[PDB]
């Protein structure tokens, strides 16, 4: 019921529903009145001064320090030299080397405002050439780069394209959903925003810093406890269990752009611009639509995948019903080229600090018209929870009305069939379950106590702390902690082959526990991981068992464990050590096989091994990571060559090759 | 940045920094670089006119031979030039000085750059002239002195690794990068958005507006007052929540279809049997074997229903080819039996279309499918709407109960010093009593061990046929451990690298239970009779169910983490003990199971009989949780976690309704169908419907009273 | 090995890409390119290793004379192999060889083991010697605090620890040692004696110095002590409801003794800011100036918090008076002088605010939600802790509110001073009348009906858990954590050492210093160690005259005011000279300002 208009940029058709009719029925709405937003936004500074300065302040001098390899955090990344899903050090890595054959050198000057500035350029530059995998016949199919080149629309259209699946393993919900992810052209900018979003919420009472573990329970007992302190004499107050259902498909990129903007009020126009960008490249952006349509003939018992590009190649009347309808519905908003256009709504993911932020200037409203009721709550990512004060039962359901209608207008939608109202004292928030007092939080499923397969001490390591914080902050009583250290040392010794020497097993490894089980006198002393019992504890979960049976060990073992020099432990194998788990260097500290990117991989490898520094502390200099390398070098031959490990000949050669490469 | 400049330079350049640009009007928040390069001249200034005096002949030693004229106000700076220069008679500067030699009666410039040193020296000559001295030193361990004599070694020296070392510094923080130099200090960061992006912009803003530029103005300028009132007033009256009191008349029974006698009865569809389940079971001394030597062990010792060739069928579900499946077990037994080591089927070729791998349809490029008018696409299969089945119950019943035989072993924890470790021993073990013999103990541990072995040999073999059996390790009270074998199972063409696609598994599993005793629960079993068994001296007939299935990599995954359920049902068990443990100080653990001289143990609500609420223990509600989590994990899928979701409201909907709270609903009628559009086919939505529908009767009669 | 080195570094550079990207990209930015990974990790770890253990050859063994001391074969298991490898050209190991050496192998020398983990060892004996008391099983009041989780040797900021550990474990890279090396000098020396004759990999050390000495402080419930080794087995010690007792096997009393001692003595003199600044800058504490271990700690006592306001720092922005912590949580107020006539009849003019606000409360052990209004409270919550700490929090939450009902409730006179001897403002003079005589306006304070609900109860005047309590005073049986989103916001410094806002707004007040003595616990004084590559000083380039570059021992070989070539830090080939004394620049510039302040007097 919006506007329809073509979006001239990129030629998709564009629906705005931001201040449009006002909703007339219970049905979701989108239609935000932009005045309305403000309002609640103006509300939201005037109860918090200057956070909305602070937050802005902060976000800019954090930017300002941010560099490119930040965007290497997180999920897969679209990447659009190959429109497929890669990690982001791949999608970064990809895009920076594409960028160099545009003449686009950004990356190299380090911080993130230059990068996301040759992103901003990229999109004008009148073709773009990349490096796209090419598999070639020869039978074998074989992989290499080949120099393509997109002309600017297509680029556009892939920069503000996102990449879509199925949400995989989201139990409570019967059927399945759309989750997307975006490319490297947006990630900069989103992650500006959000940390601004977050700087913004975590002052916010109401949503309060994003709380994790036990702070839920502080969170909501202390909202109860408030607000029966704020219900007037002989009055009653009610909470709402709310629960918003796709409320995120009724949010617009142009009302976060509106929030955006009135955030950074006072602020450099550059911060205020660059802030500006992902709302503008959510509000165009483009949904890749998964893989296809399979249509069958069982008369033939023949299948085919239909390519989403060529979804209505095939007459409609070939699909079924469902289909059928929503093919006929989708064909407004179809792009040639095998996406849809989606310029209202927003993907789940994107702006959950922002929207958080909405939700929390809603809830700030307190009243409507000087009515008898205040209403006050909770907001965290879709998840809300409301009370209302009022002196009687029909005026407290006038406020939840109130409140109810008030979200209307700012594109907030809650679910009428998943909401309902009691009594203030009971409630659930965020699958937190308050009653009289005592919190009940049973939704976080307990992680599978299993190894976490990186080797054995490390894993052992990790699985002890696990439970041990799980204690400390998922409630975990004592029986409970102990049957879970006895479920991981099961998991532990099947993974690993590693049961009792004492045990009546069979298996490669276990006839050498059994031997080292009768060799070794101090029994007591041994690893579980060579046959030895366990002795983990509650009380001593948090001390490595190498600390732990030192006294035990008997004289040779512990010597051939930790043994200096043993071949299971390699340097560039201690890159995982930290990231955190505390243990020790042994005999189980072993790595795994490994099952531009060689280039970057063996020049970052010979920097360590040349300087073991770099490895731990970054390296500081203002000179090429060659010259360095080569001075470092002659000094290691010159000491080599002084204390006698190396020969004449040999320190001759290196000299040799050094004049080579230029830096005699 | 300002934490830097404190960490590396003292309050008193600071201040003196701040007070230099406050005469300039510059603030120093605004232009944290300009305020870091002015305390570092004002450092190096200072650090340069140190340890240098004049001694009585005039010569330079370590009367100050150097004075600083930089960090004071610039008309105290001016009048100390003007007074120098009128003192020893010497030409005032045009510009202002930054220190003043004595021994040459000079004028001396102190200058820094992040470039090359000749570069600046040649750039402030140009500006300022020869009238006073440059030295001028660079970050990179350069510099560029008019004079030599003037500074000797140390100075220079000392300056330049104070210049590095800030440098590093600064290269450790990642400022030095965002700094800037003096010449460019007079800046900002600088961010121009270009030509499409700028369109883009323009193009996303809310209606009513034209461009971005009138958006910000917008924005900036206008004040809401009452806009969020102004609109609700000309909202229509029709949106609205419609709250609605809720009653204990208001909430009526779920699924009412479920007592539709037209539909059919719920089949049994869980992976193995469980309650029918029958296991050969073959004494051993405790010693672990391979799964395979298991299985023929246990076949050996049971050599009549081994060598049984000749299948007495029972009853052919509706499809199931009786040939095939008969022929695809005696495959598995061979394989079994024979004395290879290789588990893998010998024939490869009959199963493959025993198992309907065979029948499988051809991939054809898109193209022929686009002018096929006769390929269309599969209308989608809606669950059955089935109706409640009497198994479901027994099952429940069946599975709660104590039994002979245990399967839950688990590892041995440190011994326990501390009381807080003792009472958790104490409720593990009264846990574990009442949970260690439980039926539903054994199934969840064949369900998990039989997991296991598809999961493994899913990633050894993929493109051909293997034999699994259904195994278990079970412990009696005596102490003597028992390998039962409750069949086996044909795992086919496993071309599944991902963990969406389906793995067949033909699985042959015993029973003693007559199929004919309950039709309506196994249409989808084809079961033989394979011969009979003497259990305690008595003769009982022995089926073989066979039924064809299909799993996922991620199926057998979670089937694996089925020994969470004991986990589950104690973390419940424990926050009882809890509860009760924080009403009266001492540990009621011993209380609750069995009582104490002051307590009589606790009891539970577990059932009813002829309409009549029955109690039972605390190890009976123990059991019965621990069945109700084994449950949710075997008839787990999209339709459990949606009706468990769903009636979740209604349960805590309920609570209030018992405690008083007055509870409202914006609508129930959608909580309702909600909840009811998950009760389709799941044989254990369907007995929670009526569970669920009992217990709220029982609630509302007590409601009344 | 240097061999290979070269050997490896020309083959890398046979293809051009290394070409360019090793000279095209400098020392500083290889951190960025050391993420651009294959970011390959696997999806299920634990099923992989799972399927891995079961290879016959899983383990990347490494190549050398111990390496080869495993058989090729043990008893029909497969060790080993002598195959030849394309993924890395390395060999491959089964666990069954691990299991062998850890039974059958060469005994290696663990002398040093002890010293170089001894963290983990002090861990264990705190655990073995402690002694264990009973449980209770009642209900528990935790409280939300922020807690280092384990014990430290010392504690620096992180770039503190960075520096001591490069220190230690590399001597090389070590140019211009910074201001924090002589600081721990003892302490560099005694690693460097206890890491010495170790074989571990230099990268274990590293993190394992960083585990030992940077702080690790994190938000958790706490019930009774907060010191870190208690918190360590926090997992056993709480719980939700049951308790237990337990026994575990500085610098900072001397700091607060230290900040209190100066505030006392600039307050009294003129002008305090600068004589504050002049003390704390030229203070030390035994190895220290005052701004060595101020910026350490994140905040802290209200003296340490004004010192280092007055220093350069950071500092939270949580409001002190007189023992209550404050938080606002919403709305502005404005700070306006009014007359108001006090209940002993005299009229004063002091600054009220108008505007209602609200407040996390903490006092001690206490804590609460107060919300007041213009010249009234509004509402008080309150938890369960201790009466003295209820108490105190009532009268110092009644002062703050400025309700007309305190000022009509005076009954004696204020005219008190500090122990200085000066006369307070009107706020804190009323704060120390009540504080003296409790029962003065919780008489004429007025009584309220008891908080009918399920669990808020109310306290009376006596602070006994009876009805019929005080006029908005209510107590909840629940739990109240508060004290989030520090932001450490800007704050500016008056002359009276009394903190602001950003704008004029007053947090921190000069006598919110609790005016109690220790004595101080150190020796506070007024006025062959240091690091590696401290006797020199960097000047020029290159110079490649001298042409190869000399070692730490080498260099010590030079009389004083030769000059040298030297790499520094990742490269950087500099020329030094050999300093002949010790040099200190804070002396220098001190010296440098005070001759330049004493030309301008005897100009003046
Ligand atoms: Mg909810």
């Amino acid at each position: 019921k919006g506007k329809q208009y073509i979006s001239d940029v990129t030629g998709c058709t564009m629906v705005d529903p931001t201040n449009g009719p006002l909703p007339e029925d219970n049905e979701p709405s989108a239609y935000a009145q932009l005045d309305c937003v403000l309002e609640a936004l103006d509300r939201m500074d005037e109860e918090h001064p200057g956070l909305f300065q602070a937050a802005s302040q902060n976000a800019m001098e954090t930017l300002m320090v941010t560099t490119v390899d930040k965007l290497t955090q997180g999920r897969q990344t679209f990447d659009w030299t190959v429109c497929r899903n890669q990690p982001a050090a791949t999608a970064l890595n990809t895009t920076i080397t594409s960028f160099r054959l545009n003449d686009l050198n950004g990356a190299d000057k380090g911080g993130l405002i230059p990068f996301c500035q040759d992103i901003i350029d990229s999109l004008d530059r009148p073709e773009m050439t990349f490096f796209s995998v090419k598999n070639i016949k020869k039978i074998k199919r074989i992989p290499m780069k080949v120099k393509d080149k997109i002309t600017k629309v297509e680029y556009i259209k892939r920069a503000l394209s996102l990449n879509t699946m199925t949400k995989d393993a989201e139990r409570g919900k019967l059927k399945r959903r759309a989750i997307a992810t975006a490319g490297i052209q947006i990630r900069g900018f989103v992650l500006v925003v959000e940390n601004l979003a977050k700087n913004i919420c975590e002052n916010l009472e109401q949503s309060g810093l994003p709380v994790g573990g036990n702070e839920k329970k502080a969170k909501l007992s202390n909202a109860v406890a408030k607000m029966l302190s704020n219900c007037p004499p002989g009055g009653i107050s009610m909470t709402v269990t709310g629960d918003n259902t796709k409320w995120n498909e009724c949010l617009n990129p142009r009302i976060f752009l509106a929030m955006t903007e009135r955030i950074t009020r006072d602020s450099p126009i550059w911060f205020r611009d660059f802030c500006s960008i992902a709302p503008v490249l959510f509000s165009n952006k483009i949904a890749r639509l998964g893989k296809g349509f399979m249509i069958t003939s069982k008369t033939k018992r023949l299948k085919a995948q239909i390519p989403c590009p060529d979804l209505f190649s095939i007459p409609l009347e070939r699909y079924n019903e469902e289909t059928r309808a929503k093919l006929k519905k989708l064909k407004p908003f179809f792009n040639e080229e095998g996406t849809a256009s989606l310029s209202p709504g927003m993907m789940m993911g994107m702006f959950n600090m922002l929207s958080t932020v909405l939700g929390v200037a809603a809830l700030g409203i307190k009243n409507i018209g000087n009515k008898e009721y205040l209403w006050d709550g909770l907001q965290s990512s879709d998840d809300f929870a409301l009370f209302v004060n009022a002196k009687d039962e029909e005026t407290c359901m006038e406020g939840i009305n109130d409140f109810y209608r008030t979200c209307k207008l700012l594109g907030i939608n809650m679910s009428k069939k998943k909401s309902y109202c009691n009594e203030t004292g009971m409630f659930e928030f965020t699958s937190m379950f308050y009653r009289d007092g005592f919190v009940s939080n049973f939704a976080m499923e307990l992680p599978s106590f299993g190894v976490a397969g990186v080797n054995e001490s490390a894993d052992m390591a990790i699985g002890m702390t696990i439970i041990k914080n799980n204690m400390i902050n998922n409630g975990m009583g004592p029986a409970t902690a102990q049957t879970a250290i006895q479920l991981f040392i099961a998991d532990y010794r099947y993974t690993y082959k590693c049961h009792r020497g004492d045990s009546k097993v069979e298996g490669k490894r276990m006839k050498i526990i059994k031997e080292l089980w009768e060799n070794t006198k101090g029994r007591d002393g041994l690893l579980v991981a060579d046959g030895g019992p366990n002795i983990y504890n509650l009380r001593n979960l948090h001390i490595p068992e190498i600390v732990l049976k030192y006294n035990l060990m008997d004289p040779e073992y512990k010597g051939r464990l930790l043994h200096p020099q043993n071949p299971f432990v390699g340097h560039l194998s201690i890159e995982g050590i930290k990231e955190d788990y505390d243990a020790v260097s042994g005999t189980h500290s072993w790595r795994t096989k490994r099952n531009e990117e060689q280039c970057y991989a063996k020049c970052c490898n010979l920097f360590e091994a040349c300087f073991n520094s770099a490895s731990y502390r970054k390296p500081v200099g203002q000179h090429s990571m060659l010259e360095a390398m080569a001075h470092r070098l002659r000094m290691d031959a010159r000491l080599d060559y002084e204390s006698g490990r190396m020969s004449k000949d040999d320190f001759e050669k290196a000299m040799a090759h050094l004049g080579e490469i230029g830096y005699i | 940045m300002d934490t830097f400049i404190t960490r590396n330079f003292q309050t008193t350049i600071i201040q003196k920094a701040k007070n230099t640009m406050a005469e300039f009007s510059e603030d120093p928040e605004l232009q944290p670089a300009m305020l870091f390069n002015i305390c570092v001249h004002l450092e190096v200034c200072y650090v340069i006119s140190d340890m240098n005096f004049l001694d009585e002949e005039g010569k330079a030693y370590t009367r100050p031979q150097y004075e600083v004229i930089e960090g004071m106000p610039r008309t105290i700076a001016w009048m100390v030039q003007r007074s120098l220069a009128q003192e020893h008679g010497i030409e005032t500067p045009k510009y202002l000085a930054d220190l003043f030699d004595y021994k040459t009666k000079r004028f001396i410039e102190v200058g820094i750059t992040k470039g090359l040193a000749d570069d600046y020296f040649w750039k402030k000559k140009e500006k300022l002239g020869n009238s006073m001295e440059l030295m001028i030193f660079s970050y990179n361990q350069d510099y560029s002195l008019s004079n030599e004599s003037s500074l000797d070694e140390e100075g220079k020296g000392r300056v330049l690794s104070r210049l590095t070392e800030l440098q590093a510094e600064l290269s450790l923080k990642n400022l030095w990068q965002v700094l800037i130099g003096e010449e460019d200090v007079e800046k900002g960061i600088d961010f121009k958005l270009g030509q499409t992006i700028s369109r883009l912009r323009d193009i996303s803003v809310p209606a009513g507006f034209s461009n971005f530029e009138g958006m910000r103005s917008y924005i900036d300028n206008i004040d809401p007052k009452g806009a969020i009132e102004r609109n609700l007033a000309r909202m229509s009256p029709l949106v609205s929540v419609t709250p609605k009191k809720l009653t204990w008349e208001d909430l009526r029974p779920i699924g009412p279809h479920i007592y539709n006698h037209e539909l059919p009865e719920v089949p049994y569809n869980a992976f193995l049997l469980m309650s029918d389940e029958l296991g050969l079971a073959n004494m051993t001394e405790g010693k672990s074997k391979k799964p395979k030597t298991l299985a023929k062990e246990c076949l050996e010792k049971y050599s009549t229903l081994r060598d049984q060739t000749d299948p007495i069928l029972i009853m052919k579900s509706e499809k199931a080819n009786e040939n095939f499946l008969w022929k695809l077990w005696r495959d598995c037994v061979n394989t079994i039996s024979n004395e290879e080591m290789s588990n893998e089927l010998q024939k490869t070729n009959y199963a493959k279309w025993a198992t309907g791998d065979g029948l499988t349809y051809q991939k054809i490029m898109k193209e022929v499918a686009i002018d096929d008018e006769t390929m269309c696409q599969e209308e989608p299969k809606i669950p059955n709407k089935c109706r409640v089945a009497a198994w479901v119950q027994t099952e429940m019943n069946l599975l709660s109960t104590l039994t002979s035989k245990r399967a839950l072993d688990l590892p041995e924890i440190g011994p326990d010093v501390a009381p807080v470790e003792h009472v958790g021993s104490e409720r593990r073990k009264y846990f574990v009593n009442e949970i260690n013999y439980c039926k539903a103990s054994t199934v969840m541990m064949k369900y998990v061990l039989f997991h296991t072995s598809l999961l493994n040999e899913s990633n050894a073999s993929m493109g051909k046929y293997k034999v699994i059996p259904i195994t278990n390790r079970v412990v009696n009270e005596k102490g003597e451990s028992f390998d039962m074998l409750y069949g086996l199972a044909v795992k086919g063409q496993s071309h599944l690298r991902g963990d969406t696609d389906v793995v067949t598994v033909v699985t042959f599993e015993f029973s003693s239970t007559d199929p004919r005793v309950d039709s309506g629960k196994w249409p989808k079993y084809t079961v033989f009779r394979i011969g009979s068994l003497f259990v305690s001296g008595r003769e009982k007939s022995v089926y073989l169910y066979c039924r064809v299935n299909g799993t996922n990599k991620i199926q057998m995954k979670w089937g694996m983490e089925a020994r969470r359920c004991l986990l589950q049902s104690m973390q419940q068990m424990e926050a009882i003990v809890e509860q009760e443990s924080s009403i009266q100080g001492y540990d009621m653990t011993k209380a609750c199971f069995k009582g104490d001289r002051v307590n009589s143990p606790k009891t539970f609500s577990i059932g009813t009989q002829e309409g009549k609420l029955v109690k039972g223990s605390f190890g009976k509600a123990l059991r019965v949780i621990f069945t109700k989590c084994l449950m949710h994990y075997v008839f787990g899928n999209a339709q459990l976690e949606g009706f468990s979701a769903e009636s979740r409201r209604l349960l805590l909907l309920i609570q209030a309704l018992k405690d008083r709270k007055g509870p409202w609903v914006f609508d129930l009628e959608g909580m309702y169908s909600g909840i009811e559009e998950c009760i389709s086919n799941n044989p254990w939505v369907i007995q929670s419907a009526y569970w669920f529908n009992e217990w709220l009767g029982f609630e509302k009669e007590g409601s009344k009273v | 090995m240097t061999l290979a080195k070269i050997e490896l570094l020309k083959q890398l550079l046979r293809d051009n890409e290394a070409k360019t990207v090793l000279k095209q990209t400098t020392v500083d930015q290889y951190n960025i390119i050391r993420k651009f990974n294959t970011s390959r990790i696997e999806k299920n770890p634990s099923l992989r290793m799972k399927w891995a253990m079961c290879s016959n050859f899983p383990l990347a063994l490494t190549k050398g004379d111990m390496a080869n001391r495993i058989p090729l074969e043990y008893k029909g298991i497969q060790l080993k192999t002598n195959a030849e490898d394309i993924g890395t050209k390395g060999q491959m190991c089964s666990i069954a060889a691990v299991t062998w050496w850890n039974t059958y192998g060469p005994i290696g020398d663990t002398e040093g083991f002890e010293r170089v983990y001894e963290s983990f060892f002090l861990r264990k004996m705190r655990l073995d010697n402690a002694t264990w008391g009973r449980i209770t099983f009642g209900p528990v009041e935790r409280v939300r605090k922020r807690v280092l989780l384990n014990p430290l040797t010392k504690e620096m900021p992180p770039d503190e620890a960075s520096n001591v550990i490069m220190e230690i474990l590399f001597p090389k890279e070590a140019g211009i040692p910074r201001e924090s090396t002589w600081i721990h000098r003892e302490l560099i020396k005694e690693k460097r004696e206890k890491l010495k004759g170790t074989m571990i990999t230099p990268i274990v050390l590293a993190y394992m110095l960083e585990r030992e000495l940077v702080a690790r402080r994190r938000f958790l419930p706490v019930a009774g002590a907060t010191s870190a080794e208690f918190i360590e087995m926090l997992h056993c010690l709480q719980g939700e409801n049951w308790r237990q007792i337990y026994h575990p096997g500085s610098r900072s009393q001397s700091m607060i003794v230290a900040c209190r001692k100066i505030i006392r003595r600039s307050i009294v003199a003129s002008n305090p800011l600068e004589l504050a600044v002049e003390i704390a800058n030229k203070t030390v504490i035994d190895t220290e100036p005052l701004k060595s271990c101020l910026a350490a700690i994140d905040g802290g006592d209200v003296a340490c918090d004004i010192i280092r306001a007055a220093l350069g720092l950071k500092i939270r922005q949580r409001q002190r008076f007189g023992r209550l912590e404050l938080k606002r949580i919403s709305g502005r107020g404005f700070k306006n002088d009014e007359e108001i006539l006090i209940g002993n009849g005299t009229i004063q003019k002091i600054g009220i605010w108008d505007g209602e606000e609200e407040f996390h409360v903490r006092c001690g052990e206490c804590r609460g939600i107060l919300k007041k209004s213009k010249m009234k409270l509004e509402k008080l919550l309150i938890n369960s802790a201790k009466k003295e700490d209820m108490r105190d929090l009532i009268i110092l939450c009644m002062v703050f509110s400025q309700d007309t009902r305190m000022f009509q409730g005076v009954r004696g006179e204020i005219n008190f001073l500090n122990r200085a001897g000066q006369l307070l403002s009107p706020m804190y003079q009323l704060q120390r009348y009540f504080l003296n005589r409790s029962n003065d306006l919780f008489d004429q304070w007025g009584y309220e009906e008891s908080p009918k609900a399920s669990e808020l109860h109310g306290i009376n005047e006596s602070m006994n858990a009876s009805d019929y309590t005080l006029k908005g005073v209510v107590v909840t049986r629940n739990v109240i954590d508060d004290f989030s989103s520090t932001e450490t916001e800007k704050v500016s410094i008056t002359k009276n050492l009394s903190l602001i806002k950003r704008t004029g707004e007053v947090i921190m007040g000069a006598n919110d210093v609790s005016e109690l003595e220790s004595q101080a616990q150190l020796m506070i004084t007024y006025d062959m160690g240091n690091a590696v590559l401290a006797g020199f000083l960097v000047s020029g380039k290159y110079d490649p005259d001298l042409g190869d570059f000399k070692t730490i021992e080498e260099l010590e070989k030079l009389k004083p005011g030769e000059k040298a070539n030297i790499l520094l830090y990742q490269g950087k080939p500099v020329k030094v000279v050999k300093r002949k004394r010790y040099s200190a620049l804070s002396n220098d510039i001190s010296q440098g300002i005070k001759r330049q302040r004493m030309t301008v007097e005897s100009m003046g």
